[PDB]
């Protein structure tokens, strides 16, 4: 996953 | 305040939903999810109404997406995509009658199955057709 995030 | 005096404020609500697609192989053990974003306007009572004050919305997606700038012209400007990671994004909303672009900061994330975020934007009162449309959602 719920906290899965991509780098910007 | 100067020129900013000749505006009204409206609240728009960004609505996001997402769910895992099990038929899609995880990327590095991260599930791929289908997600959607739509935009509605709120009236003076807080009721959702079509955001007809925009003639265009452009979602500026993470550059890991093919052609990440996605244009929609009809309310509720619903975009649907697939992905494995959340990300901050800018949503450009273009007011009727070339009254101006507003960039609305959104965060696309997987913390809830669905979540809503409200943003206040300032809208000018010098374009007759936009001013008429604004009357639908509150005082002008």
């Amino acid at each position: 996953a719920q906290t899965a995030r991509k780098s910007t | 305040l100067g020129s900013m005096v000749a505006t009204v404020k409206r609240t728009i609500r960004i609505k996001t939903q997402q769910h895992i697609l099990p038929e899609v192989p995880p990327v590095e053990n991260f599930p791929v999810r289908q997600w959607s974003i739509e935009i509605v306007l709120l009236d003076d009572e807080g009721k959702e109404i079509p955001a007809t004050i925009f003639d265009k919305v452009i979602y500026h997606l993470h550059p890991t997406f093919a052609n990440p700038n996605r244009t929609f012209t009809d309310p509720p400007f619903r975009i649907e995509e697939q992905g494995w990671g959340g990300f901050p994004l800018d949503i450009s909303v273009f007011l009727l009658e070339k009254a101006g672009e507003r960039k609305i900061p959104h965060d696309l994330n997987f913390l809830q199955e669905s979540y809503e975020v409200e943003h206040v934007i300032q809208i000018p009162l010098n374009k007759p057709l936009l001013t008429e449309e604004l009357a639908k959602s509150g005082s002008t």
